[PDB]
Order: structure tokens, then sequence, then C-alpha cells
RNA sequence: UUGACCUCGGAUCAGGUAGGAGGACCCGCUGAACUUAAGCAUAUCAAUAAGCGGAGGAAAAGAAACCAACAGGGAUUGCCCUAGUAACGGCGAGUGAAGCGGCAACAGCUCAAAUUUGAAAGCUGGCUUCGGCCCGCGUUGUAAUUUGGAGAGGAUGCUUU
RNA sequence: AAGCUCCUUCGACGAGUCGAGUAGUUUGGGAAUGCUGCUCAAAAUGGGAGGUAAAUUUCUUCUAAAGCUAAAUACCGGCCA
């Protein structure tokens, strides 16, 4: 499959050790700004779509509105305390709901909050 | 496949994202009377008043391009004939 | 012979074309405008309800602020603004409507006589979008509406409304549905 | 599900009176063959025999129909002067005539390659 | 709510009042220049929903474009050609959006909305001051307007697999031989 | 070719260029023959008062 | 007299061929091949699948056609047939596969468009009734009435309908004359090749109570 | 006679802006042949090179008229895999994805559609004792409120600057 | 000024745009894969794309024709190392 000019469009990766240093420095640079906070926001536990991966389970994008209200976290506060929020996702079953309001309840137990001023 | 306890969802506010309000239907009925009719709609109205409903459905189909749009246009123009006759 | 400028000729040719073509009966109804007497009697009432200018609104604010350093009813003015007046028409909050006959996108006012007819509000097509703007302290005003007047002149408003449904809307009745122009 | 009596019941309501008692063959021109043609086909993947079976079925239909059509009598065969419009585009027959050229000229040109190598041995 | 009545009117543009208005306006625009300045939009409802505001810094420009084939077909739309000619004429402005305003047997007529990035009424408004940034210089030439996004196929779905992230960027990515270190 | 105004007006006098400009846009704005191209408006919606 | 049949007893038949919204060029060419042969039919395209089945009835009543041949396409890959007597008569559903159209340059046969066919049926089309109902529906769809003024008169082709496994195989051949050695009919195949697998018989026009069910059908 | 309003012009009037360069990478337009198929025209080459237009430190894309058929996922982009699979093919030459999955990074919003109507509440300029005065824009609509997994308005009571 | 709660009150959503036919182009992709030109030209329990032989188009999932936005990605050029 070398019918076209593959010479002009070949990309090597000698920056693979150098990009890893930059990526680890970006995580250190981010943690200097958000010094007591974790680097990454909290994400929900969701089930993979297809029949091939139904039995597996991964992290989603953000918590549903019903999950936040059941846990006791107000919607407009959640992005400001490290909880990602997805308005598109729906619950559609009690098993998806109960797994995530356990996760948010477990987040609140391990969370320490500091007053505003 | 797997059995789960399905929940009942809150009504999505994007249901029927077009028009079902009484205000928009008032505006459309007002604008249609103040603007008049298209040239092809005058042809269909003449045929519908003369009973040539068979020709009118065909003529709206060539102009619009789809049988479903031809039914709706002939339905809308038939209502105009009905409410113009009552006012007369 | 002599040569005329380009925009000069186009002004006259549009005037000929708008009055001599086969005009549909929503623009042709704008050619019929109320009499000189009715327009003068309309502006006799409306000038009594002129909105406050920026100079005298600021003066009144300085009056009330001064008294706070050292009791009124609802203001009755003349309602203007196309988006405002159409809403006042649709909620039946208007009593008399005046429509300019020279709105140059005429689509802004074509539905407006028929919308006032549907809800029953008396309307009158008037000469001058400039005349209405003078009444309401702007350069231009496409539409002018009266909603409620003070108790000293409820009688002359109802008399003016009756002079529109008798002097204007009766003559328009069998000639607002007919096509204009011809030839 | 195969409701039998209701199936023939629906057949009555759309049954034409096709019968040589009154209706001639020119009306329907429908021929039902005696051979099952499933008995003719040993294996359904045999492309040569399967094509021959359907061709054989339309064979006796064509000969029997021709015999009955002359007995009643209609113009059956197109004459030399009926320039009538084909079901296929004329250009389609032009490219299929060109393809029959290419296949047949390849066979004989390969035979010329045989004679050259017959001289070689 | 006058603009809801205008939206239904533009829907019915074969009708009697809209065919009349489009005829008398297309006649007027033919005597005018190829590109000329309009004081107000001919369809104020359409301009406003496309982003037009009655502020110092917003202008409306009307342009006629020849219609027909280039059987070579020009992949550039007539609307994109309308945007590119005006931006050449007004090299100091930014093309925001454009819309159909009229058509004829030879020409197609478009009105384009432009924003002055140097006017400080524009510079102070957070809803529009994104256009003052120099990444928005000549959006009509890079295909960054609504006509450009349609012709570039920037839509979600399996139908737009080749063009949704940039067509040439997709081709360069798929035609790149990628060699790692530990192969 | 002076022709009287259809609204019972007056025998008009416009120039030949003025008459040609009328005929030009009227050709672009004419539905057809036979059927009535310019009917009166039946107020089928504003007859009922809201 | 309006039905343009010049015959002793008029066979008033009309068909309306139709297409779904997602057919392929192979399914589109079978419209063009079948309608060219079929002289008393009208072509129409792109019926809305969001509509109902019985809106194919007043579509045909609009065009005065008592038969309808609907090409319904699913997934953009599968052809499904429908033969139906429009007002109240029975209908059928097939799955059509193994398509080969007239445009493919390998058949080497041709015939007049609008010429009357001979219908070459099979033996199982007579003995078993679920073949008999589609037999009359095939015979009506390709009825080509006697005195039809759009029909070319000389007969040169025969349509062969035969059932082999559980599926009906259509064939078209050209009648050609070669003189006998001291003239016999030699068939050259013209046109469409498809394989027609039955699915249902419904006693209504397009709904109605179910009459035959093919309980061996492997769907694609 | 005067004065508006609209429209079109003039001005070495005041304040601004565009051109050109560079173009490795980026966004559009336009677009070729040899070659391969041991000949050659469909095809390939190649949606490439050359030509034209337009940007930045990145650009472009981007918060579903999406993917899916699930026990569901959830803006965009990039890597690995999917995979030389599906698909299309003088079915020769060959061409050639995407969804799922593991990662990297993560962020959400602004309008138009409403009557502030118990008060154009908004904004550009000029003069300025820098404190606040005029002109103009604008009702053919500038602020505030709202943007459909929403919202408004009342009512009620806690919580926030 | 702001967030939530409740409800004998309301709830507006982008048109010469979809779409139909046709020609060119393009793609692995004749629901045209997409785009463009020409002719005609929409809807409001609407529209789009799917799923399904399952018996009728049952169900599923989103809302187009207005707009902004860092990061992860590219880099034979610019300031350096």
């Amino acid at each position: 499959h070398f019918r076209k000019h593959w010479q002009r469009r070949v990309r090597c990766h000698f920056d693979q050790p150098g990009k890893k240093v930059t990526r680890r420095l970006a995580r250190r640079a981010k943690a200097a700004a958000l010094a007591p906070r974790p680097v990454d926001k909290l994400r929900p536990i969701v089930r993979c779509p297809t029949v091939k991966y139904n039995r597996r389970t991964r992290l989603g994008r953000g918590f549903t509105l019903e999950e936040l209200k059941a846990a006791g976290i107000p919607r407009l506060l959640a992005p400001t305390i490290g909880i990602a929020v997805d308005h598109r996702r729906k619950n559609l079953s009690e098993e998806s709901l109960a797994a995530n309001v356990q996760r948010l309840k477990d987040y609140k137990a391990r969370l320490i909050l500091f007053p505003r001023k | 496949g797997h059995k789960t306890t399905r929940r009942v969802l809150k009504e999505r506010p994007s249901r029927r994202k077009g028009a079902q309000s009484k205000r928009t239907q008032f505006v459309r009925s007002l604008i249609r009377e103040v603007a008049g009719l298209a040239p092809y709609e005058r042809r269909v109205i003449e045929l519908l008043r003369n009973g040539k409903d068979k020709r009118a459905r065909k003529f709206s189909k060539k102009k619009l391009g789809t049988f479903g749009r031809a039914k709706r246009k002939c339905e809308e123009l038939q209502r105009i004939i009905a409410e113009s006759r009552r006012a007369h | 012979m002599v040569k005329w400028p380009e925009y000069i000729r186009l002004q006259r040719q549009k005037k000929i074309l708008r009055m001599r073509l086969k005009v549909p009966p929503a623009i042709a109804q704008f050619q019929y405008t109320l009499d000189k007497n009715l327009a003068a009697q309309a502006f006799k009432l409306l000038n009594k309800y002129r909105p406050e200018t920026k100079q005298e609104k600021k003066e009144r604010l300085l009056r009330e602020a001064t008294a706070i350093k050292e009791v009124s009813k609802k203001p009755y003015t003349v309602k203007y603004g196309l988006n405002h007046v159409v809403g006042l028409i649709e909620n039946k909050k208007a009593s008399l409507v005046l429509i300019a006959n020279d709105v140059d996108p005429i689509e802004l006012v074509v539905f407006l006589p028929a919308l006032c007819r549907k809800m029953g509000i008396p309307y009158a097509i008037i000469k001058g979008k400039a005349r209405l703007g003078t009444l309401v302290h702007k350069k231009t005003a496409a539409v002018v509406a009266i909603t409620e007047v003070r108790s000293e002149d409820k009688n002359e408003l109802a008399k003016l409304i009756s002079a529109v449904k008798e002097g204007y809307l009766e003559k328009v009745e069998d000639t607002r549905k007919r096509w204009g122009g011809g030839i | 599900i195969n409701n039998k009596e209701g199936l023939l019941t629906a057949l009555r309501r759309i049954q034409l009176d096709i019968n040589p008692k009154t209706t001639p063959f020119s009306f329907h021109q429908s021929v039902v063959a005696s051979k099952r043609t499933e008995d003719s086909i040993p294996q359904i993947e045999d492309d040569l025999q399967r094509e021959l079976a359907f061709m054989n079925q339309a064979l006796e239909a064509a000969r029997l129909g021709r015999s009955l059509l002359r007995k009643e009598g209609v113009p059956f065969t197109r004459p030399t002067d009926y320039f009538a419009e084909m079901v296929r585009t004329d250009a389609t027959m032009e490219k299929v005539k060109q393809k029959l050229i290419e296949e047949a000229t390849a066979k004989k040109a390969a035979a010329e390659a045989r004679k050259q190598r017959d001289l070689k041995k | 709510g006058a603009l809801k009545y205008l939206e239904e009117l533009s829907k019915k543009k074969q009708s009697d009042v809209v065919r009349f208005l489009l005829r008398v306006r297309c006649w007027e625009y033919r005597q005018l220049n190829v590109i000329h300045r309009a004081s107000r939009p001919s369809r104020p409802d359409k301009a406003r929903r496309l982003g037009y505001k009655a502020k110092q810094g917003y202008v409306i420009y009307r342009v006629r474009v020849r219609r027909g084939g280039r059987q070579l077909k020009y992949q550039r739309s007539l609307r994109a050609t309308a945007e590119e000619r005006v931006g050449r004429r007004c090299s100091n402005l930014r093309v925001l959006n454009s819309y159909w305003v009229n058509q004829d047997s030879t020409y197609k007529y478009y009105e384009v909305i432009l924003v002055d990035p140097n006017h400080k009424a524009i510079r102070r408004d957070p809803r529009i001051n994104w256009i003052c940034n120099p990444v928005h210089k000549h959006r009509e030439c890079r295909g960054l307007t609504s006509t450009g996004k349609k012709s570039r196929g920037l839509n979600k779905g399996h139908r737009f697999n080749k063009t949704r992230a940039g067509r040439r960027k997709t081709w360069k990515r798929h035609n790149t031989l990628s060699l790692w270190r530990y192969r | 070719t002076g022709l009287t105004d259809p609204n019972t007006g007056k025998p008009l006098n416009l120039s030949r260029d003025e008459l040609e400009l009328i005929r030009k846009v009227q050709q672009g704005l004419i539905p057809d023959d036979v059927e009535d191209p310019y009917p009166d408006t039946v107020e089928w919606f504003t007859s009922v008062e809201e | 007299d309006r039905s343009n049949i010049i015959a002793e007893r008029k066979n008033k038949q009309r068909v309306l061929v139709l297409s779904s919204r997602g057919v392929t060029y192979r399914h589109r060419h079978l419209l063009n091949d079948l309608a060219s042969m079929l002289p008393h039919g009208r072509k129409d395209a792109k019926f809305d699948t969001k509509s109902r089945l019985y809106e194919l009835c007043e579509l045909a009543e609009l065009y005065n056609c008592n038969n309808v041949l609907f090409f319904e396409a699913r997934k953009g890959k599968d052809l499904y047939m429908w033969f139906s007597k429009v007002p109240n008569g029975p209908t059928v559903k097939f799955y059509a596969q193994n398509l080969h159209t007239m445009e493919e340059l390998h058949f080497q046969g041709n015939c007049l468009k609008g010429s009357r066919p001979i219908l070459s049926f099979d033996a199982a089309f007579e003995q078993e009734p679920y073949l008999k109902v589609i037999k009359e529906l095939f015979l009506h769809t390709f009825g080509v009435p006697q005195g039809h003024k759009k029909s070319k008169p000389f007969i040169d082709h025969v349509l062969s309908f035969s059932v082999a496994d559980g599926k009906i195989w259509v064939r078209n051949y050209e009648i050609r004359e070669v003189e006998k050695v001291k003239t016999d009919i030699n068939l050259i195949e013209i046109g469409p090749r498809f394989v027609l697998t039955p699915i249902i018989i419904q006693e209504g026009s397009f709904g109605g109570p179910i009459l035959y069910e093919n309980k061996r059908f492997i769907s694609p």
C-alpha cells in the first residue's frame, strides 16, 4: 500500500520520551494552581453500550440530574466542588441510579470543604 | 437480555419542538388571509371548488414533490374553502 | 436633452409603479388614509398624552430625589414601539391604534389593520411616520396606540373612537378587500 | 399458519374465468407445465442444470403457446419491416455486440498463438 | 411580537403580497449598483435572528450575484460569492452572516451583515467582541460562515465522516505512515 | 392609447417610457389567463371577532 | 368507452409500481426493467415509510390502478416485494434476492417493450393453493389486456415463473425462429433475474387477517 | 414662506481601519499528466503537485436534527486497536472507513423567538475646572430577564453577596 | 441582586430552508456519502436519522437551516537553548 507518496507523509515519534515529560509537567503545573484540590473531576460509573461489552463497566462523562438531587448535591454547586455533570445522560433503570448516588455519597464522606472568604 | 427495574422518566421539554401553541396557529391563520395564495394554490382551489378533487391531489403532488405534502396542502386549502363559504 | 440624476429618476418611477401596478389588497388599503379633520382631532387628544422628554424626566427624578433628602398614580402616556403595540393589540389592552402609511419595509404593518380588525380594536391608517415620531419624541414611529386615558378625557377618547368607526372604517369596509391600481 | 379454506375463498373473489370452454388462449396466454421442474433439478447449486431446467420449462410453454396462437390466429412473428422500440437501449446492444467481438476475437488470436508455438516444438 | 408575523410571511413568498413586494424591489435593485449599502434590512426579522442589532457598528450591504452554471459546477455557492465580494469592498469590517433577499432570471440578491471591529460600541459588548479577535479576519474567505460550514460538511454523523473535522486534515491523517520506536 | 383608471378615475396621460416600464413588471407579475388572477379577499378569519 | 380496450370483453386492469425511500440502483433498475415490459402501469417513486400501508390504496385510487407492485427497501440493502389488489383484494409479500438487471451486458436477448408475454407457470403453481393465489396475482399484474392500445402486437417473449426450493425464480426469454433441417423456437434470455421467496398472504388490501405464514424464512 | 422625515451625494472636516511581507504547520477555491494495470481509454496517479484567496501561535473542529439497539452511551480533537474488516470495485489494477473498546485532555455557554411599558432603564462621540454637561444613535428596538434534558410569573421560606 | 421549593397560571424554539426531479463533482458509501448549479417548492399531536418478515410501517433516539469557546494534536518558518 505504497502507491502514493508515503515518503512525504511519514511521522516518527522521537518525542515520545519528551512528550511524556511535558504531560507530567502539565499535571504538576495544574496541581500547583489547584493545590489542595485533586487534578481531575469526579466522574460517574456507567455501563458500556454494546452486547460485546455489556458485562464491563467504565467511567462516564458526568452525573445525571437525578443522581445529584438524590445524593443531596445541588446542581449549581457540583461543578464548583469537583463533580462533572452530564445533562444528556438519563438513568433509565434503578441500577444505574443507585450505583451513582452511592458514589456521590462516598465522595461527600471523603470531601473536606473550606468556607468562602 | 438482562432484567433491570426500568424507571419512569420526566417528560423531556424538547417534545414537539415545533408548534402546538394557540398563538402560533393564530398567526398562521392571520398571515395566510392577509397575504393571499400562491399561484399553484389558486389552481388547486379552483379545482377543489369545482369538485375535481382527483386532479387537485395530482397537481399538488407535482408541485410539492411528495404525496404526503400533497395531502396536507389539499387538506389546508379545503379548510379555507369551508370557512370562506360560512363567512359568505 | 437634459439628463436627470440616477436616484432622482428612481424616486419618481417607484411612485408611479406603486400606484399603477396591480397592487394586492393589503398594500392597496394603505392608499386610503383618514381625513384632515379626523387627523387633527386625533392629535388634539394624543398631544395631551405626549411622553415625557429626556430633559423633563431627569427634572422629575431630581425633584423626587431632593424630597427624599429633605403619592402618585399610574402615568398615562401614548404607547409606541411596534413590538410593544402588537402585544398590546393581542392582549386587547389598546383602545385606538394609528398606523403610518409609509413604512418602507411595508411587511412590518401589513398584518396590522387586519389584526386590529380580528380583535376588534379601532384602527386608522395615518399620513406620516414622521408625524407620529414627533408626537412621541423620535425621528420616526411606525405605530402609535392609546391604552387608557385619564378621567378628565374619557369622553373625548370614546368620541374619537366613534369618529373612526364611523368616519374611517365604514368607508374602508367594501374597498379594503379590492385590488389597487390597474391599467 | 396456512388457513386453507380462507385461502381459496380469497381466490374466488379475484378468479378470472380462464377456461378454454369460453375464453380463448389469446385472452390469458398463461401456460401451466406438467413437469414439476423441481424433479428436473438435482442440485440447486448446479448453475448449468438449473438454467437448463427453467429454459426447458419455458421451452414447452413457447411451443405449445405458438401452436394454440395460430389455431386461433394472430400475427405471431415480427416481420422484417416492424421497426419497433426494444425493451433494451440500442446502445446496450451496441456494447454487448462489442463484447461478443472481444470474446470471440480473443479465442482465435489465441489459436494463432498456438500455431506459432506448434512451430516451436 | 411583530416578528412572528414576519416569519410566517417569508414562508409564503409565492403569495400575492410577497410576490408583489419581491417584484417591485428586484426592479429597484437592478438600477442600483452591484454592491451597495442598505440603511435597514429588507427582512428585519431574518437579519435579527442572524445576529443583526441596531447599534453603531452594524451595517447591511446588498449584493447581486450572477446565477447559472460555471457542465462545470462551481463548488463555491452563490452566497459565499456574495460574502467574498462585500468583504473585499469593506476590508475594514467583518462579515457576520448573509441571507437571501431576492432573485431574478439573471441575478440572485443577498444582504450581508457586517460588524465594525474597531468601533468601541462593538469592542465593549461581550456578545460581539469575539469578532474583534484577529482569528476572525475574513471569515468568508476561510469558509467560517454559515454558507461555508454547509459547503464544508461540518455536521455530525456517519454521513459526514470525511469532512466533519476538516476534509484535508482527515486525508493527511489517513495517508500518514506512523512509525513508533518500539515496533 | 389612453385607458381610463379602473377605480373610476380619469383618462391618464403617462409617457411611452412610463407605459413600457409598467408592461415590463406586469409581464413578470401575472399568474395566467382564464382563471381570475386578482380576486377580492374573503375575510374568512377576521370575520370572527376574538 | 374510456378504458381503451378494443376487445369482445374488456379486461380492465391497471398496475401502479412504486418505490420506498431507500432503494438501491439495483432495485431502481428493476423498476425500469419491469415497467418497460409492463404496458398498463405507471411509475411512481419515494413512498414515505413513515406513512401507513393503507395509504398505498388511495395513492392507487388516485391513479385508477387496481394493482400495486411496491418495492420496499430495508437497511438500504434488502428488497421486499408486494403484490396487491388495491380496493379490497388479497396481497402478498416477498423477499427478493439474486438480482440481475437488463443493463448488465451478459444476457444477449431483447424484445419489444409493451409486447404481450406468454406466462410460463410451474406445476406446483396449480396443485398447492398458496402458489395458486399468487398465481392469479402474478397473472393480473402482468395481465396486459387484449385490446390495450399501448401494446405492440407481435409476440416474441415468454415470462417463466418456477418454484425450486421454496422460492420462485423468474425468467424471461426471447422467442426466435431458426429453420428446421429437412422453424423451431430457440429461447435467448432477455432480462430480469430475481429470486422470489414468499412471506405472507393477507386477506385484506394491505392489512387484514393473516392467511399464509412462511415459517421457514431466514431473514437477512 | 418655514420646519421636520426618508433617500442619495460633497468635504485637504475629526477619529479609525485594509493593502504588503512571511506561508514549515492551518482554513477555503481551482485542478494536471506521466506511471500501474508488462498494450490502453473506466479506474490509479490524486480529491496530489503547480496556480489563487485568507489566519494564528496554533489553526480547524466543537457542546448532537450524534452513536446506538444496549443492563446503554453522551461536545470537539489526537494515539492504540477496530483493520487491510465492512463497502465499492475494466470485481484486474485495486481503493478503503466507521461504531464499540483502552488511553491523553476535559468546560461549558451566547442570541432570535415575550410588553420595561408604573416611566430606553442602554450606547458612540464632543466640551470638560475631571465633577458632569451637550449632541447624536436608537422604538423598523439599545439594557435587564430567558435559551427546550429548559424557562417565566406568582406564593412561600431558608440560603448567598 | 441570587439559588432552590411549590403550583386551581403560562411556556414563544431559526424557510427559497427541508424535500422532489435533474446535471456536474466527490466518496469505501445511487437512503445521491457529501457539496454545488437549475426547475418546482413544504410541515406543525411537526421535522431528521435509525430499528424491525414478524403484520404495519407499532418502536428507538435526537431537534437542522444563527453564534462563541481553553486543553489533549501539527509544525522543513520566527526568538532562543
